[PDB]
């Protein structure tokens, strides 16, 4: 794959675009799975 | 008004109205002592504060005193 | 050296933007300068004027519309014989720039030296130090 | 009539420049102008029958035999007075630019 | 509705009319370009008798709806 | 006026004195730069108060320092 | 034939490279951040083209293919407005029972709870009521189908595709020249004929075959599915002449003149049609035919290369009195060499369409079934709106733009420019003088109210039934037009709208339209309305007259367009560029549209819109308490504002919930720009200096040393966070009101 | 033909020469106004101006006033229109402490005795023309109404 189009998904915005994006998606999908976890259970 | 807007726009508008009070007639003939300029950076900030401050004030007056008079309870 | 009161003023005509009872009455600013050419400039206070082949003259309120006038000509026609006075309503008429035929950001002997420090800006006195007291903050 | 085509009083438009307002000629030939197309008659409920000028004078002569009371807001005479003002307006404006101006 | 009527020869002599009348007119008024053989091209033929069917359509329908027909 | 100073540190650059828009500063000898010239502030009465000045100076702190004081009506630009 | 195609051929490399080095487009960029304000400087900047190169055809080149990404992207959002339509919508329950259901094109997932939003909008299904009149949109041009949705919506995605070719092409492989852009009466004719013209007859053509047929035969009470298919109206010419049985005689007589046998279809009736409450269809479809008769012949006006035609430039310095010197001399060159001078003209005349766009369509209701919906009559007023304030204050932003930068004085002199430049002291204090007597006379009417009422003397009032401020007026221009079927407009059948006067159009026994009466309070708000535009005109046109140069700044062109001062010297110049004008005047947009919105919901509310119970009465939605109550602040505060946000406050646990929490959060946006909007850079720079010290002591610092927001920015982003939250509250207060409600 | 021109041949003053400033029409209103016209002392310009403005004053604060609707209204709208009048005779006298010194010279309005003798002519003539205003409406009962006595 080229690598200005690499260092162009390097930069920050789109770094944090999809990190958060990914970050925003695993906690939607442990969501979906364990829902209503108001306390840690124990 | 005095916090979001400041004093370069208001010291133009002022000089527009210095030249319209010199050129109409019958007005003229009455001269400001003192040169009319818009207020000072800092006292528009106090300016801003005090009117913010008093209408808080006189604000929560008028709703903490007539809801619990209406209400009474 | 003196204005000569008679020197042709550029082509204009007319703004709202000249100068006020102020400039009759407390202190009128004038600047001449030689134009090459009869070309169309700037108003500092409005439009456009046409300077006139040879000598011009202008009356302007605040010295800072002569000098911003001063700063055009010199950047757009490489004008640089522009002299700078100030007019009394007395009559008195002051010349003001450049104070000794050299302009200021080139040196010149004979220039005193007005507000030089010592020392450097943090060298300064605490105003505790100079309360109730006349001395200068400036050491 | 400031001014009339004729060089009587020393009229000056501004501080140094006498014009002549042609306010007889001008005035006249609007009027004139505008009132003979005016005329035309359309069997329209506001003309009745009428052309504009003619049902606007009309208008006039029926709300001055009662003289202190206004016209009615759907009084026909509101509307065919505007229209006719508008039109004398435009073209006492043109005649003016054309007279004064073109000279000819 | 404003009566329009059936095609005849009275509505063909209107539109010859106006597009005639349109040709020298044109050939008068047109700034930029033997009366009508010094000049005269396809464009100002064409545009002449533009403005003549534009001309003939409103005077067409006009004489129709006053009666003149 | 305003009070206009320059402090030792002046490197002799004249960006000050051509940035100035009232003809207020200007450039005189001295010894104690490389540049053999300071900053100079004879017409402060002149001074507006616009601290173009200080904008202009590259050194560290400003050796041109402009403090605003009384007001008048060369220093508030009134053209009236 | 001196107008021509002239393109380079591959002017520029489609490379990767310059993606891969923010900021290649300035040289004051392209060295590399050092503080954070780089990263903003980026931002800022990016599409000001006119700043990062000095030709005028790389501008114009950049301007043509961005304007491509631009319809590249309304396409997309268009075919996803058909898609959402297609396949996740009410709309085929809709068609058969308009004023049951109510439109729901949007359906969320089940993640937290949400799924509440899934209200139940009716015919079987669950999703987000929408508002943007998209269902009557598409029964207007007979779609009765989703196979026909999912067939616009590819129509739309393969435009997208097209446009995004078109731009990547027209920058990176065949890129015009200049002398192609400089060519403004080939592009009026052009865009007058074709763009206009040829729209409007297309689209005229498409009303007269399709959307006629289907839409008599829904009027009619066809079922949806039993309606022949479109093209059976284009070919079996006998069942379209069953519907309207001028069709018999084919295009005889159009080409014959004999127009008048077309009257079956195109109409002149006006007024509302009974079965749906929206415009006859035969009378839009007479409509755009006219109007495509007129932009073909105004776009034959101007020379291109045949010698027939205007130049602009002759028509333009001919025109010049004895008030006015050289006149409009010098216009021309103005207006083919500043994009910003065209731009500032082009969105002055965008916003206004687009006020007058939300005037007319609330009063002259267009599409089947629009009228009593509700939501959607008050959801289209609003949105543009505020389509027109906004372009309207950036039509002052760009010619303050060309002031300080494309103007010119020597190719400038004397003409109409020079004029107003060298008078604006006479135009600025005049219009300040108007903007005082107009709020002294309109909004001290209102103090003197609040006041009278306050000290018990009604009688000293001006209302109804007090001293009256009567709109006679507009009184009787609503006479005239109501008079006009039949005596002004003659072959008229109807009034133009029903808010003039005349009958009550009711559908579904709900109102939608009848006349909207003026009184003591509409004559209060009409002067409140003249003066927050005076007041927003005082501003703008404040800052592009003032834009170069002042009595207090001589030399403000060289400080620019956007610069936050020049010192605390003077006095102090705080915010005076010309920027900082669009600044404070989109405040006053921002006060002008918010009064007029509010003023149109509940003059709609308590005066049109309601049920028609039996005996021909109407029970308005509010109970007709403008009349007695909009004459007041209190009035207002009370029966406006207070009486109506019970259903934001009420929502939560329902389906307008979102509508509660997002009247909330902008509420909460509204209050946070305040933080930027009243503080100063100095303040957060210091605060900045003890975070960073904490970071050196951790050896945590950035290399991008922070810095606080420009001053110019601390102002841009309390503008926007500001209009964000005022606009937001609005628009969650008036959507779960008339959802509600209406 | 050009209808502006720079201020008294001044191209650099901050005025212009528009038809409406400086039109013959305009040039003989204004020189004809008792506060510019030629041969008029200082008190004689405040008792026309005076006079016109008491006369009006009198109009808006009957028709308007509190009072309006009682019998008193007419009683009502000269005491307020007096008390304006003495409202406004204070305004003209502490303008004259403060802009003008004391001069031998009496014949020009802008002169401390002038301003005093413009200030005694306006005070006569506003309590006057307010007067006059007082007897004509309290006699005629077209200007009671607004006309309205017709109808
Ligand atoms: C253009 C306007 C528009 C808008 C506002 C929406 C809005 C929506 N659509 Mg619709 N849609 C549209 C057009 C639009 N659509 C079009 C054109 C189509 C046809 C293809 C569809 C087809 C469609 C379907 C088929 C569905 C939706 C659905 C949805 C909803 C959820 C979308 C979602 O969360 O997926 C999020 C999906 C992701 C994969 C997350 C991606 C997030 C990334 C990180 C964004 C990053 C962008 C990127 C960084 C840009 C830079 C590129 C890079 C090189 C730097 C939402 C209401 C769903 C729905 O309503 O379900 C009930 C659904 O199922 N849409
Ligand atoms: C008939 C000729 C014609 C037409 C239709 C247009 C149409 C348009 N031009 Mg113009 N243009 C023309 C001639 C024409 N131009 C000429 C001769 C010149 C040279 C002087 C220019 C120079 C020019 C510039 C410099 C710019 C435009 C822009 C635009 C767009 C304006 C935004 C808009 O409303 O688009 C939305 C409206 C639409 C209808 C979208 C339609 C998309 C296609 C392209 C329209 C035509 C399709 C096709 C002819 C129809 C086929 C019908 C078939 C099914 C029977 C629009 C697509 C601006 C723009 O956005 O550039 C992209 C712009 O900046 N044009
Ligand atoms: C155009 C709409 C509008 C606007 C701009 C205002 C503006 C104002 N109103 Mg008015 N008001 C309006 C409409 C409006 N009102 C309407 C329609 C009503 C109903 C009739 C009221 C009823 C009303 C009352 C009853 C009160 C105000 C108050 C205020 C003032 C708030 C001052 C401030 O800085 O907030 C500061 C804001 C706060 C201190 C708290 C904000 C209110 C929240 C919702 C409650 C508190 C939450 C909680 C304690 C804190 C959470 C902490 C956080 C960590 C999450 C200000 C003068 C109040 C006032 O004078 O304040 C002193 C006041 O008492 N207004
Ligand atoms: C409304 C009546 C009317 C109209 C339409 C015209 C029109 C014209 N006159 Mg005439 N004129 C009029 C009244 C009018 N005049 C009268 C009353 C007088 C006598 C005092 C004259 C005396 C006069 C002279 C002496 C001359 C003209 C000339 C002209 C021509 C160009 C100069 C001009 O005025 O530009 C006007 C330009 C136009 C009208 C065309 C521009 C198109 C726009 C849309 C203008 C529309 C303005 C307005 C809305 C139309 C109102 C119509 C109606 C409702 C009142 C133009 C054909 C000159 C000329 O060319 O000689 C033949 C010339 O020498 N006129
Ligand atoms: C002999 C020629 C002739 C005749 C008799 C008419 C007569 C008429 N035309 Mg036609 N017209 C003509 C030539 C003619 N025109 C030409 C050359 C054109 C240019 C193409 C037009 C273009 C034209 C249009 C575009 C329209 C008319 C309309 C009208 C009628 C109503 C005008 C009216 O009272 O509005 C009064 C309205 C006002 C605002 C005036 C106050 C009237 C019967 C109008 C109409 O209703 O026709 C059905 C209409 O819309 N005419
Ligand atoms: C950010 C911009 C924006 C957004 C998001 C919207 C969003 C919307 N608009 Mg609005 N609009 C805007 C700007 C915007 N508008 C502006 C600037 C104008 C003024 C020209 C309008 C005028 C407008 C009209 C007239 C209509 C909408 C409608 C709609 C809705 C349906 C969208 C659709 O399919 O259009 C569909 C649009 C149509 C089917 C008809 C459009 C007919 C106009 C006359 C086309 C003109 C195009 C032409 C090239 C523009 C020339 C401008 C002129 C100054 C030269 C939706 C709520 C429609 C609506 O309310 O439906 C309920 C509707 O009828 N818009
Ligand atoms: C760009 C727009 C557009 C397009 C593509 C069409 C296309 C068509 N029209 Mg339509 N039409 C339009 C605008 C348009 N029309 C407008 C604006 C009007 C109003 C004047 C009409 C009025 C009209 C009529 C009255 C008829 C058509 C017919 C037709 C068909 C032509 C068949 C033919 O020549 O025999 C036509 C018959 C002759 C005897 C000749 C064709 C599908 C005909 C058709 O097939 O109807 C379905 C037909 O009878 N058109
Ligand atoms: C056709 C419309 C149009 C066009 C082409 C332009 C084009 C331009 N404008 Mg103009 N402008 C317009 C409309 C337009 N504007 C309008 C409507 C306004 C009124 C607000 C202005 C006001 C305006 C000002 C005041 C300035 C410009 C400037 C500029 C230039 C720089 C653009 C740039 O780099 O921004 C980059 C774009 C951004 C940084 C986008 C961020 C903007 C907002 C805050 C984000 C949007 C929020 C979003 C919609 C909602 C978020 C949802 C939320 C809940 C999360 C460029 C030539 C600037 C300039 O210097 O020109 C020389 C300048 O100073 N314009
Ligand atoms: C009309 C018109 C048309 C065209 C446009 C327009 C020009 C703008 C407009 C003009 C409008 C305007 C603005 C018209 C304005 C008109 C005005 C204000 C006229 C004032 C008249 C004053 C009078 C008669 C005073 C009389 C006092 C007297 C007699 C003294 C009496 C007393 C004295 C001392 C002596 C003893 C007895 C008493 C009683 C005590
Ligand atoms: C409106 C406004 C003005 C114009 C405001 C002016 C000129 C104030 C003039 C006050 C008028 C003349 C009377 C109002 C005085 C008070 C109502 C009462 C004064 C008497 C008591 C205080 C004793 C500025 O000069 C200004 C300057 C810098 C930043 C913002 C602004 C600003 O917002
Ligand atoms: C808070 C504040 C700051 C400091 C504000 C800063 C440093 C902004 C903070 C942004 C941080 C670094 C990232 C957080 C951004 C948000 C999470 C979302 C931003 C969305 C857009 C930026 C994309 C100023 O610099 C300032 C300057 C002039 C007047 C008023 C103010 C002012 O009020
Ligand atoms: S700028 Fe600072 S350093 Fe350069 S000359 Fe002026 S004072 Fe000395």
């Amino acid at each position: 794959m080229d690598s200005n189009f690499l260092k162009y998904l390097s930069t920050a915005p789109v770094l944090f675009t999809v990190w958060l994006s990914f970050t925003a998606s695993f906690i939607i999908e442990a969501n979906r799975f364990f829902p209503d976890m108001l306390y840690f259970p124990m | 008004m005095f916090l979001i807007s400041w004093r370069g726009y208001w010291q133009e508008l002022i000089e527009t109205l210095v030249w319209a009070h010199e050129r109409t007639p019958l007005a003229n003939l009455v001269r400001w002592k003192d040169k009319p300029v818009a207020l000072s950076i800092v006292q528009a900030r106090l300016v801003g504060l005090i009117h913010f401050t008093a209408g808080y004030i006189f604000t929560y007056a008028a709703f903490v005193i007539a809801s619990t008079t209406g209400k009474f309870g | 050296e003196t204005l000569n009161l008679q020197i042709p003023s550029p082509t204009f005509e007319g703004s709202t933007g000249g100068w006020l009872r102020a400039a009759e009455v407390e202190e009128k600013y004038a600047i001449t300068w030689t134009s090459p050419k009869e070309q169309v400039f700037e108003m500092p206070t409005g439009g456009a004027a046409i300077m006139r082949q040879g000598e011009n003259l202008l009356y302007l309120a605040r010295k800072e519309q002569c000098l911003a006038l001063a700063t055009q000509v010199k950047n757009s026609f490489k004008i640089t014989d522009y002299k700078v006075y100030r007019i009394f309503p007395s009559g008195e008429v002051q010349y003001l720039h450049p104070k000794d035929g050299v302009f200021p950001e080139k040196v010149n002997a004979g220039r005193v030296g007005v507000g030089n420090v010592s020392h450097s800006i943090g060298k300064n006195l605490n105003p505790a130090q100079i309360k109730f007291t006349s001395k200068s903050f400036n050491g | 009539l400031s001014v009339v085509a004729q060089s009587k009083s020393d009229f000056e438009i501004s501080d140094g420049t006498p014009y002549t307002l042609n306010v007889p000629l001008v005035g006249a030939a609007s009027f004139i102008g505008w009132v003979v197309p005016t005329l035309l008659p359309s069997q329209i409920a506001l003309y009745g029958g009428k052309g504009l000028s003619t049902a606007f004078f009309a208008s006039i002569g029926t709300n001055l035999a009662k003289f202190p009371a206004p016209p009615g807001m759907t009084d026909p005479f509101w509307l065919l007075c505007f229209i006719w003002h508008s039109g004398l307006f435009a073209t006492m404006i043109l005649g003016s630019i054309g007279y004064n101006g073109y000279a000819g | 509705v404003p009566q329009t009527v059936a095609w005849s020869a009275k509505t063909g002599a209107v539109m010859v009319l106006s597009n005639i009348l349109c040709i020298v007119a044109g050939r008068y008024v047109i700034q930029v370009k033997s009366g009508s053989f010094a000049g005269f091209g396809l464009p100002e033929l064409l545009a002449s008798t533009s403005l003549g069917h534009i001309v003939g359509s409103g005077a067409i329908l006009g004489l129709s709806y006053v009666g003149v027909l | 006026s305003h009070s206009v100073k320059v402090y030792d540190t002046c490197i002799g650059c004249t960006q000050c004195v051509r940035a100035c828009p009232c003809d207020v500063l200007e450039m005189v000898s001295w010894d104690g730069c490389k540049a053999g010239q300071i900053a100079s502030a004879p017409r402060t009465e002149d001074c507006i108060g616009c601290k173009r000045c200080e904008t202009a100076c590259p050194t560290d702190f400003l050796s041109v320092r402009v403090y605003l004081g009384g007001e008048t009506t060369r220093s508030m630009g009134l053209a009236y | 034939k001196k107008v021509s195609i002239t393109v380079d051929r591959d002017p520029v490399a489609t490379s990767f490279e310059k993606w891969a080095q923010p900021g290649h487009f300035s040289r004051t960029l392209a060295k590399g951040p050092k503080t954070t304000t780089w990263i903003w400087n980026l931002h800022a900047d990016v599409h000001d083209f006119d700043s990062h190169t000095n030709s005028l055809e790389d501008i114009s080149r950049k301007i043509f293919s961005a304007h491509f990404g631009q319809l590249s992207i309304i396409f997309l959002w268009l075919s996803g407005m058909y898609f959402h339509g297609a396949r996740f919508s009410n709309y085929s329950a809709w068609l058969s029972n308009p004023t049951a259901v109510k439109p729901s094109a949007q359906v969320v997932w089940p993640i937290v709870g949400q799924e509440v939003l899934n209200g139940d909008v009716g015919g079987g299904f669950q999703g987000v009521q929408v508002t943007s009149g998209f269902f009557q949109i598409w029964r207007s041009s007979g779609i009765t189908s989703e196979v026909e949705l999912y067939w616009c919506a590819l129509a739309g995605l393969i435009m997208s595709g097209l446009m995004i070719f078109a731009g990547w092409f027209h920058y990176h492989k065949a890129a015009p020249k200049l002398e192609w852009f400089q060519n403004a009466e080939s592009m009026l004719n052009h865009h007058l004929s074709g763009l206009l013209g040829l729209g409007c007859l297309s689209w005229a053509g498409h009303q007269i075959h399709v959307s006629l047929p289907v839409n008599k035969l829904l009027d009619a009470g066809v079922a949806p599915q039993e309606i022949p298919l479109p093209h059976e109206f284009l070919v079996n010419r006998d069942l379209m002449a069953q519907l309207y049985p001028s069709f018999s005689k084919g295009l005889v007589p159009f080409f014959t003149l004999n127009w008048s046998e077309y009257s079956d279809f195109l109409t002149f009736k006006g007024g509302l049609n009974p079965v749906t409450g929206g415009l006859w269809l035969s009378d839009t479809a007479h409509h755009h035919l006219a109007l495509a008769v007129l932009f073909i012949v105004a776009g034959h006006m101007y020379r291109t290369n045949w010698g027939i035609g205007h130049s602009m430039k002759e028509i333009l310095e001919a025109h010049k009195g004895p008030f006015t010197g050289e006149g409009h001399k010098g216009l021309y060159e103005i207006l083919t060499t500043s994009w910003h001078a065209q731009l500032a003209i082009n969105l002055a005349m965008l916003g206004s369409v687009s006020i007058i766009v939300a005037h007319h369509m609330y009063a002259m209701p267009p599409y089947p079934y629009i009228a009593t919906d509700y939501p959607t009559q008050l959801s289209i007023f609003t949105h543009h709106m505020w389509i027109g304030g906004f372009c309207v204050c950036g039509g002052a932003a760009h010619a303050g733009i060309f002031m300080v930068r494309d103007y010119n004085p020597a190719q400038n002199y004397n003409n109409l420019l020079d004029r107003v430049i060298r008078h604006r002291d006479a135009i600025i204090s005049h219009l300040n003088w108007i903007c005082i007597f107009l709020g002294f006379h309109s909004f001290g009417l209102y103090i003197h109210n609040d006041t009278m009422r306050a000290l018990g003397r009604t009688q000293d009032m001006f209302s109804d039934t007090a001293i009256q401020l009567k709109p006679v007026f507009a009184q009787w221009v609503q006479s005239i037009h109501t008079l006009a079927p039949g005596n002004t407009t003659p072959n008229a059948l109807a009034t133009a709208s029903y808010a003039f006067g005349g009958d009550v159009v009711a559908v579904g026994n709900k109102v939608a339209m009848m006349p909207i009466s003026l009184g003591t309070a509409d004559f209060m708000v009409h002067h409140i309305h003249a003066f927050t535009i005076h007041v927003t005109v005082l501003i703008l046109l404040k800052g592009v007259l003032f834009s170069r140069n002042s009595r207090l700044i001589p030399d403000k062109a060289n400080l620019g367009f956007r610069f936050p001062c020049d010192g605390p010297g003077r006095g102090g110049t705080c915010q005076s560029s010309a920027w900082d004008s669009v600044f404070l005047g989109l405040f006053w947009m921002y006060n002008c549209i918010s009064v007029v919105i509010f003023h149109f919901s509940w003059k709609m509310q308590s005066d049109v819109w309601g049920t028609v119970q039996s005996d021909g009465t109407v029970t308005h939605i509010t109970g007709g308490n403008f009349a007695q109550s909009a004459i007041t602040i209190n009035g207002w505060l009370r029966d406006f504002l207070w009486a109506q946000a019970s259903q934001v406050i009420q929502s939560y646990g329902s389906a307008l919930s979102a509508y509660g929490l997002i009247f909330l959060g902008a509420h909460f946006i509204w209050a946070f720009s305040l933080m930027f909007l009243f503080s100063g850079r100095g303040y957060w720079q210091e605060l900045i200096e003890s975070i960073v010290w904490a970071h050196n002591k951790l050896n945590v610092a950035p290399a991008i040393q922070p810095r606080a927001l420009s001053i110019t920015q601390g102002r841009a982003v309390g503008l926007a966070h500001y209009l964000l939250g005022g606009i937001g509250t609005t628009w969650a207060f008036f959507l779960a009101r008339i959802i509600s409600v209406g | 033909s050009q209808f502006i021109k720079p201020y008294n041949d001044d191209p650099f003053v901050g005025n212009l020469a528009t038809p409406v400033s400086t039109s013959s029409f305009t040039k003989s209103l204004l020189s004809n106004l008792p506060a510019y016209r030629a041969g008029l002392s200082p008190l004689l310009r405040g008792v026309e101006i005076g006079l016109t403005h008491g006369y009006f004053l009198v109009g808006p604060f009957y028709k308007l006033g509190p009072l309006r609707n009682s019998d008193v209204a007419l009683l009502s709208g000269f005491f307020s229109a007096l008390g304006l009048i003495v409202i406004l005779v204070a305004c003209l006298t502490i303008y004259g402490v403060v802009s003008f010194e004391e001069t031998e010279a009496k014949d020009q309005l802008q002169t401390a005795k002038g301003w005093r003798q413009f200030t005694s002519g306006w005070l006569v003539g506003s309590v006057g023309g307010a007067s006059f205003a007082y007897i004509l409406i309290s006699n005629i009962p077209f200007l009671q109404t607004a006309g309205m006595s017709m109808l």
